[PDB]
């Protein structure tokens, strides 16, 4: 969960939003086992 | 980035085969 | 490191483009929710536009460490800052900050 | 010419085995070839002809080999490691029997409760004393006995039609504990005759008035959740049953004394209760 | 031919003194001769210009010749030794100062909450992260300050006659704190210029947005009671006040991160929470 900790604090002339871009990966000590088939992705369309 | 950069950190002798 | 779809509400067409980075705003000066996503890789949800996500989609069980990398995208001038927590599984949704 | 990967791999025991793949797991089976203090607390074990140490394991801390969580773990080593003593339950003539499920009883008590609460992961094993004072010429037997993963089963209806399960006052009923409806089956279908098999002592009124069971951590994992998981069940099971005679106390109390040995927590957020 | 008991015996200054007597307290006075990491939290103290070390002195553990209680005590070292993020402060053009009293904040917060409740005695130190975001346009100072004993005084009903003594929600506000009602005197009849005697460090928005001062235990005693005794009074003031022009962020909020450091608590019994 992500909280404002103080205020997102801006001066005049710059804007009062700005975006925050989630760049997410794994350590090194990351693995994975038990490969298997994906569910993140769905083939619906049949491939013509 | 490193895990003992971010928390206390303890010793895990990790055997996970890549 | 790949874009962590956090902000995976607008599924507009239009809008797509909007998924890959998420709003710090203004605000009244306490501890704001800005965002919230779990933390699992494998998980429908903000994980499955990551390349981790979608490798995680290949294999059943994953371990090991996650990084998140939040990269303010704001001016120069903007300056504010954030509690980025991370809740072990036990703790539900946070209240407060 | 072989992944090291079968089931086997890590243990102490050499396996001659067969194989024709790149798989250790493809391989055929083969063949082989007293004042006990912690914490601020004391408890006296003079009459109960042994402690007995569960699965002869002494409840170590996690070993750095076999934990996987990387977060550094809590140790309070006297604030939560200490002897815990619950609500008494009175031994009557007429008394099925109870249990305790582990660490359920001590998530609401203590510092230990609040670490449990606090943390996520949890890892302690447990020195149990259990205490019964009886006369002299007051009789039965108790076997408290230590069933690791007690998973309490139902009626299911009675008939056995009814796929019921049990509600979580009796899965996990905290440290006032749950009686067995039927101590025979031990609420879960297996006999209580072999509950020895697990870790177990005998409170023999006429030889001992208390059971000392020094429970290792016992899990498929390091650490586990303290509130979801309860990694054995403490059964105390009147299987001779109390007898005295008219005028002897007839009040006879098991008090159920509980030290967290070696408490190991990690994954620290907010205050979980359940 | 003297007890070796002045005030003086223990430290490491030798005196010549004159002595008449047995006792060496009746001598005469004589002459002499950047990411801060802990628990499972992380700040960011690149803007602070150096982090201030309270005294000189690290927040340590109690030292075996420094300590009294025989009971042991417990160091939970991670799930205590933490930053400990409070509500925020909203600093505003009309902010008089705010104040918090320690560990008073964090003994309803956390397992340092739990550990200050349910033991005694308690010793830690702090390491306090004061931390104020403000554009490069917004100007104003705060002295971030650590009052050690920080005792509140009155009005005295305004005039000096009435004996009036700060109450409950004053003398211990809590994680919200209080605010300085007259931050020239520090509520305390002690005038604020003299603040920087104390440990202390400056939010100067165009130089740092955040202050880092890490404050050793410090009292007359080697562990004392969390909920009674404050060992000091963290206050963080606007010497020079807020200000901006019309258009750039009005709410500049202080947010109030501690870690205690090195926490160590004896004397467990049930949790007190004052």
């Amino acid at each position: 969960s992500i909280w404002y900790q103080t205020n997102y604090v801006v001066p005049i002339g710059a804007p009062n939003t700005a975006y925050i871009i989630a760049l997410a990966a794994a350590q090194k000590n990351f693995t994975m086992k038990l490969c298997k088939d994906t569910s993140h992705m769905l083939q619906t369309a049949s491939i013509q | 980035t490193s895990d003992e950069s971010m928390i206390e950190t303890r010793c895990v002798l990790n055997s996970h085969s890549t | 490191e790949t874009i962590l779809e956090v902000n995976n509400v607008p599924t507009n067409a239009t809008s797509l483009m909007e998924r890959l980075r998420f709003p710090v705003s203004a605000q009244a000066g306490k501890g704001e929710l800005c965002a919230v996503f779990r933390a699992d890789p494998g998980r429908d949800g903000p994980w499955q536009s990551t390349m981790l996500g979608q490798l995680c989609g290949y294999y059943t069980q994953w371990s090991g460490s996650l990084e998140v990398t939040f990269m303010f995208t704001g001016s120069f001038m903007a300056t504010g800052k954030m509690l980025i927590a991370y809740t072990p599984p036990g703790g539900p949704l946070p209240k407060d900050r | 010419h072989e992944n090291s990967n079968s089931a086997t791999e890590g243990s102490t025991i050499n396996y001659t085995t067969i194989n024709y793949y790149k798989d250790s797991y493809a391989a055929t089976a083969g063949k082989q070839s007293a004042q006990l203090t912690i914490g601020n607390s004391t408890i006296t074990t003079q009459e109960a002809a042994n402690i007995i140490v569960g699965y002869g394991e002494w409840p170590s801390y996690c070993s750095d080999d076999d934990a996987t969580a990387v977060d550094k773990p809590t140790r309070p080593d006297v604030s939560v490691n200490r002897f815990y003593t619950l609500d008494t339950k009175l031994w009557e003539k007429s008394s099925k029997g109870w249990y305790w499920k582990f660490p359920d009883v001590l998530t609401e008590t203590g510092v230990f409760g609040q670490n449990a609460q606090f943390h996520y992961l949890y890892r302690s094993g447990f020195c149990i004393h259990v205490q019964c004072n009886a006369s002299k010429f007051h009789q039965g037997a108790l076997l408290v006995a230590i069933l690791p993963e007690y998973v309490i089963g139902t009626v299911a209806g009675g008939t056995g039609t009814e796929d019921s399960h049990p509600p979580y006052i009796q899965t996990q009923p905290g440290a006032d504990g749950f009686e067995l409806q039927h101590p025979y089956v031990l609420d879960a279908g297996i006999p209580i005759s072999q509950l020895t098999v697990c870790p177990h002592q005998w409170i023999n009124l006429r030889t001992n008035n208390c059971a000392t069971i020094i429970v290792p951590y016992m899990n498929t994992l390091p650490f586990d959740s303290a509130l979801n998981h309860c990694n054995f069940g403490l059964l105390v099971v009147p299987i001779s049953p109390l007898d005295f005679d008219q005028g002897a106390t007839p009040v006879i109390p098991i008090t159920i004394t509980l030290a967290p040995m070696c408490s190991e927590f990690a994954g620290l957020r907010q205050a979980v209760t359940q």
